[PDB]
């Protein structure tokens, strides 16, 4: 019977295995019998997430009604040469590892853009492979990054909201960015940050592939998560 | 902030010598100390990064070892090319703070210096003043009093030194004195005369000139 | 890789300064950057710290609200701007490159400092710009040129255009009764070669243009 996601995952919620923040990686062993034990999963660190923007706290117990659950060995696109001029992979001193007071979610990939920032992008269209095997599904797990109006015209080449939509399985999501005024941070690594990120996640059934269309600041998925089978949840 | 408190603030030791170069913080720094070197008239070369690594072509004499607030810098044999002020800093948290340094040179053997002279030159006299010029060269230890007489006489007050850094070849100094007077006062004597004291000297060595030969 | 630290020079207090250091050899929009200077005498002082991109800075406190750090990644170029220049900002500032390619720039862009230029020198003072006079020292044989009177610091001094290297001692200079700088630079050579050889001091001062080539 699995309580949490990854045990051997010491300080590591089930929503931090989820998100796959660093020091939160390693095995997910599969079960037949699972309990539920959080009803608001919640985060203890990393990159501050306005959570409830999305459905995102459902993730772990998505993750805790399959047998078998694993996160994916390579990336599901490859981030630097993504749409949207070369990108460089954003890591924040709030998300470290052993070896790196720096770091970001193994989940995904912050699109920093390389002095091709001063272009603001129209919406870039990206496509999400199935990468798991035959009979798996695959849940992919992305989102977006917002911050002040200088911050936003320092990282980007734009200050306005930003517009994000997710579509696989039938299922559409949609989004814009927030600058400034931000809620108050929880449930992070405790470090003061000016910005925060919204983190999504979308299904994609065996064979069936994804597709994000993004602005600056996205969260491109890497590791995704392969599940199989079903678990009786009490 | 974090101070770096580095000691010793100087030595010197004999070539072949053990060197340690501890290294303060006054709060966790875990890993993130590393020690550059700085030869004189040169800029800061990284020795050790992350408190122990020895970073590319640097010789396996280096060595570096500690964490939280404590570690050690070490130059196993120590060497006359060695010559150096080495520095200690942390990136642990800003602000970034460097340690106060810690100048090794070596004690070589006992060195004399050949004394030279050398008379205010013919532009200089058009100008109204004369600055005489005594070389001590190539020596060791660094200790060396040098007195000007002119016409036999101590001048006190009238002269100023300067001593090169320990050359990374022979590990001997060097140093000028140069007195400086009126060109009315240059007329009014003949015989210019530097007296050296210095250990390698068997007898105290003097060197003079007569005016214009 | 290669750093080259320029715009130093003599200001008066208050007025402004911009260094610039000339990076390259590496890719240098991968890595942050840092300025540190160094009082004559004193010791290393760390001055600022920029990330990879420019969203990411830091000052000391003696320099916060006074310097700006920045960047020019498509020239390769950082940037210091000084303000409100005082006295003891006096220094060489260096310029130097991070040992890592960090791509954060909220905390801890900053570690080891593996490469670092030479250096440009700032003086911050009122006083007025001297030249200098330079004049022989004449003659195993021993030779060298006498540097007086000058201000600020520093003044180059170079022997057979560069070529002679050995046996050179160019002495620290001396900040006399005036408040004007004088040094001296000999050089040992065979008498052997000193007939058949003329030869050459090289003293340039750039804060005036005395760039000056005296036999001895
Ligand atoms: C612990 O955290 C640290 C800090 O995040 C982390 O180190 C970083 O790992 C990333 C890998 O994501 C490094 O970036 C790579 O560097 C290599 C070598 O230069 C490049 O070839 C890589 O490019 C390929 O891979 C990208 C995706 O990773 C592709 O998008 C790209 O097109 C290429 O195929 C990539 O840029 C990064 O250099 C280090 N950090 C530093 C400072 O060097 C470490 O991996 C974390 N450890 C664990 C176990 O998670």
């Amino acid at each position: 019977t699995r309580g949490k996601l990854c045990p051997d995952c010491l300080n590591c919620t089930d929503l931090d295995v989820a998100l796959g923040r660093p020091m939160c990686v390693g095995t997910t062993p599969s079960a037949k019998a699972s309990i539920l034990h959080e009803v608001k999963p919640v985060t203890s660190g990393c990159f501050p997430i306005m959570h409830d923007r999305t459905k995102i706290r459902q993730l772990p117990n998505l993750l805790r009604g399959y047998e078998n659950i694993r996160l994916s060995t390579q990336n599901v696109i490859d981030a630097e040469k993504a749409p949207g001029g070369p990108y460089r992979l954003g890591t924040s001193g709030s998300c470290p590892n052993a070896t790196s007071k720096s770091g970001f979610f193994a989940t995904m990939a912050w699109a920093v853009p390389k002095d091709n920032n001063k272009n603001a992008t129209n919406p870039l269209t990206v496509e999400v492979p199935y990468i798991c095997t035959e009979g798996e599904d695959q849940i992919t797990v992305w989102g977006f990054h917002s911050d002040d109006k200088t911050q936003m015209k320092n990282l980007y080449g734009d200050s306005n909201p930003q517009k994000f939509t997710s579509s696989a399985n039938g299922v559409t999501t949609h989004y814009v960015s927030q600058i400034g005024s931000f809620p108050d941070q929880t449930e992070d690594g405790g470090l003061p940050q000016s910005g925060r990120i919204v983190v999504d996640y979308m299904m994609q059934k065996p064979g069936k592939t994804g597709t994000i269309v993004y602005q600056r600041g996205v969260l491109l998925p890497q590791k995704v998560w392969c599940a199989s089978g079903r678990s009786k949840v009490i | 902030d974090i101070q770096m408190t580095q000691s010793p603030s100087s030595l010197s030791a004999s070539v072949g010598d053990r060197v340690t170069i501890t290294c303060q913080a006054s709060q966790g720094i875990g890993n993130y100390l590393s020690w550059y070197q700085q030869k004189p008239g040169k800029a800061p070369k990284l020795l050790i990064y992350d408190a122990s690594n020895l970073e590319t072509g640097v010789p396996s004499r280096f060595s570096g070892s500690g964490s939280g607030t404590h570690f050690t810098f070490i130059i196993i044999r120590l060497q006359p090319e060695d010559i150096a002020t080495y520095y200690c800093q942390q990136y642990d948290n800003l602000p970034l703070t460097f340690g106060g340094g810690t100048k090794v040179e070596i004690t070589r053997t006992v060195a004399a210096p050949s004394v030279f002279i050398f008379p205010p030159s013919d532009e200089q006299l058009k100008s109204g003043t004369a600055s005489v010029v005594c070389l001590l060269n190539n020596f060791y230890p660094r200790e060396a009093k040098v007195q000007w007489k002119v016409d036999n006489a101590l001048q006190s007050g009238n002269s100023q030194e300067s001593v090169t850094e320990q050359d990374s070849k022979d590990s001997t100094y060097s140093l000028s004195s140069t007195l400086t007077l009126s060109k009315a006062d240059y007329e009014k004597h003949k015989v210019y005369a530097c007296e050296v004291t210095h250990q390698g000297l068997s007898s105290p060595v003097t060197k003079s000139f007569n005016r214009g030969e | 890789v290669q750093l080259v630290e320029s715009g130093g020079g003599l200001v008066q207090p208050g007025r402004s300064l911009r260094l610039s250091c000339a990076a390259s050899g590496f890719t240098f929009d991968d890595y942050p950057m840092h300025w540190v200077r160094q009082a004559p005498g004193k010791g290393l002082e760390w001055v600022s710290t920029i990330s990879w991109n420019g969203a990411g800075l830091a000052y000391a406190d003696s320099v916060k609200g006074r310097f700006t750090v920045s960047r020019d990644n498509a020239k390769r170029v950082l940037y210091l701007q000084m303000s409100s220049l005082r006295p003891e900002d006096t220094a060489l500032y260096y310029c130097a490159k991070d040992r890592v390619d960090t791509t954060s720039w909220d905390y801890y862009f900053h570690k080891s400092m593996d490469v670092w230029g030479q250096g440009t020198s700032v003086t911050v003072s009122g006083a007025s710009t001297k030249g200098p006079s330079v004049f022989p020292l004449a003659p195993t044989a021993a030779l060298g040129c006498l540097v007086k009177d000058y201000f600020p610091e520093p003044v180059t001094v170079s022997w057979n255009s560069g070529a002679l290297t050995s046996g050179v001692h160019t002495f620290p200079a001396v900040l006399q009764s005036s408040g004007l700088y004088s040094l001296s630079s000999v050089v040992t050579v065979p008498s052997s070669s000193l007939g058949t050889q003329t030869y050459i001091c090289n003293v340039n001062h750039k804060p005036s243009n005395t760039k000056v080539d005296k036999r001895v």
